[PDB]
């Protein structure tokens, strides 16, 4: 087993109608538990798991404060990569920041990111010996440099392999029965019938956590599938198809193969 | 930088006329941030449509899911027009129980 | 917990 | 639209449409130019160097009847301590950015990159 904490923090520029947007989304596993969004009547790190609700007014108005000093960090860190760039003020910019650490079954560090992206696009990131700093243009070489001196590698790394594991592990305690939990995917063979002589096979999985899941088609032993990304259900579970394009008479003959931890076996499935 | 949105129309449970069902819109990799996104049953919008916090995978293409309560019927069509700067016009994705 | 973010 | 570049002992063939892990492996494979194998980090600091700002499926995907991550030759490089020290997921495909080089699902469309090293002066 594996479980990961993240942290996504987003600070989107408003031409003349801000007061740019800054929104903070975190992630235990593949369920929300922090929430922060400068736009809301109230400023202020809601809670968007049940179980979150355990932790004091002290832990809430922390994490504000911590929200609110980072929300006046990224509207600097704007007009400054807006300088760095040379772009006009008339224009929208957008800088995402994505942290977080991942522990194992012991449950012990395995890997610590921080990256950061202007316009959708890669800016600078941490490198996985997180002590050097990896810059995808010349003008996040200027931002490499003041952070070197600075020494952010350094800050960011007595968080992400401490504090980080500290907080995941006690988060973990907290959703106990929420996060912990392994759900069975729920497996059906679906039958569509063509017009050119042939049949469409699509392999269902619904209601499952965590959505780590992995459908494959099998004849004899996968490029002519048809397979889509993992969707959220919303009342806490995912789901997950693939489609192929068989011959009519031969539907016994294509079996689906479904990968999932919650379950002891991978499990095969045929329409009838 | 732009990307196109990818939208994925499903329901909650299997679907069955009748019975009360949750419509899901799951607009996903996408950028700029600042999207529309519209469902709409038979044309017209649906009144009480509530909407889940934005969210970016680690390819900072941005992620969001619409919700709503709705009642399946062989006749009654339900589609999810989403408005993007990337788009000229808006995308209208009808549902369909076999997907 | 979160982190304070370092200016850019 | 794609274009072609060369570094070193190997030429890189670039395809500009979004296409899944699968299907950027077999439209590599027909034009006889295998997948991208980065052989060396300063291999991967020009590829980094030179793109243009958006992620491209490379030549690395996870086996699941070998149980390990594997290249297309399903060979060893001199980069292979620097991905098992990024403690990947054991499923999906890595993709290549300006800075990074994460895993993620192979069924997300992203750019494609096939690359094969010249055995002889053109």
């Amino acid at each position: 087993g594996s479980h990961s904490m993240r942290y996504f923090e987003t600070s989107v520029s408003r031409p003349g109608l801000g007061e740019p947007r800054f929104i903070i989304v975190g992630y235990v596993d593949d369920t929300q538990f922090v929430r922060f969004d400068s736009d809301a009547e109230t400023p202020r790190m809601e809670p968007r798991a049940p179980w979150m609700e355990q932790e004091g007014p002290e832990y809430w108005e922390r994490e504000t404060q911590r929200a609110k000093g980072n929300e006046q960090s990224f509207h600097v860190s704007l007009r400054t990569l807006l300088g760095y760039y040379n772009q006009s003020e008339s224009g929208s910019h957008t800088i995402q920041w994505m942290y977080g650490c991942k522990v194992g079954s012991d449950g012990r560090f395995l890997r610590g990111y921080l990256q950061y992206a202007y316009d959708g696009r890669d800016y600078i990131a941490l490198n996985e010996d997180l002590k050097t700093w990896t810059a995808a243009d010349v003008a996040a070489i200027i931002t490499r440099r003041k952070w070197e001196q600075a020494g952010a590698a350094e800050y960011y790394r007595a968080y992400l392999e401490a504090e980080c594991v500290e907080w995941l592990l006690r988060y973990l305690e907290l959703g106990k029965e929420t996060l912990l939990r392994t759900d069975p995917p729920k497996t059906h063979v679906t039958h569509h019938p063509g017009s050119e002589g042939d049949v469409t096979l699509r392999c269902w999985a619904l209601g499952f956590y965590p959505a780590d899941i992995t459908l494959t088609w099998q004849l004899n032993g996968t490029q002519d599938m048809e397979l889509v990304e993992t969707r959220p259900a919303g009342d806490g579970t995912f789901q997950k198809w693939a489609s192929v394009v068989v011959p009519l008479g031969k539907e016994q003959n294509y079996t689906c193969h479904v990968y999932h931890e919650g379950l002891p076996e991978p499990l095969t499935l045929r329409w009838e | 930088i732009q990307k196109t949105p990818q939208i994925q129309v499903y329901s909650r449970h299997p679907p069955e006329n009748g019975k009360p069902n949750i419509l899901n819109c799951y607009v996903t990799q996408f950028h700029p941030p600042h999207i529309e996104i519209q469902m709409l049953k038979n044309g017209k919008k649906i009144p009480k449509v509530e909407m889940s916090d934005m969210s970016f995978s680690k390819d900072w293409s941005f992620y969001i899911l619409a919700h709503t309560e709705f009642t399946p019927t062989e006749t009654d069509t339900y589609a999810c027009r989403v408005k993007h700067a990337s788009m000229a016009e808006p995308k209208t994705v009808y549902w369909d129980r076999d997907m | 917990v979160g982190i304070t973010n370092v200016d850019l | 639209v794609k274009y072609w570049f060369c570094y070193s002992t190997k030429c890189y063939y670039f395809i500009m449409n979004k296409t899944t892990w699968s299907g950027c492996k077999a439209n590599c494979q027909h034009y006889s130019v295998p997948i991208l194998k980065i052989e060396d980090e300063d291999e991967l600091k020009f590829l980094q160097r030179h793109v243009i700002p958006e992620n491209y499926w490379i030549g690395l995907s996870y086996d699941k009847k070998k149980k390990e991550w594997a290249w297309i030759d399903n060979g060893p490089s001199k980069l292979d301590m620097k991905i098992r020290k990024m403690n990947f997921k054991s499923r999906g495909c890595v993709f290549l950015s300006k800075a990074r080089i994460e895993d993620i699902d192979c069924n997300i469309p992203y750019y494609c990159i096939c690359g094969k090293k010249l055995d002889k002066f053109p």
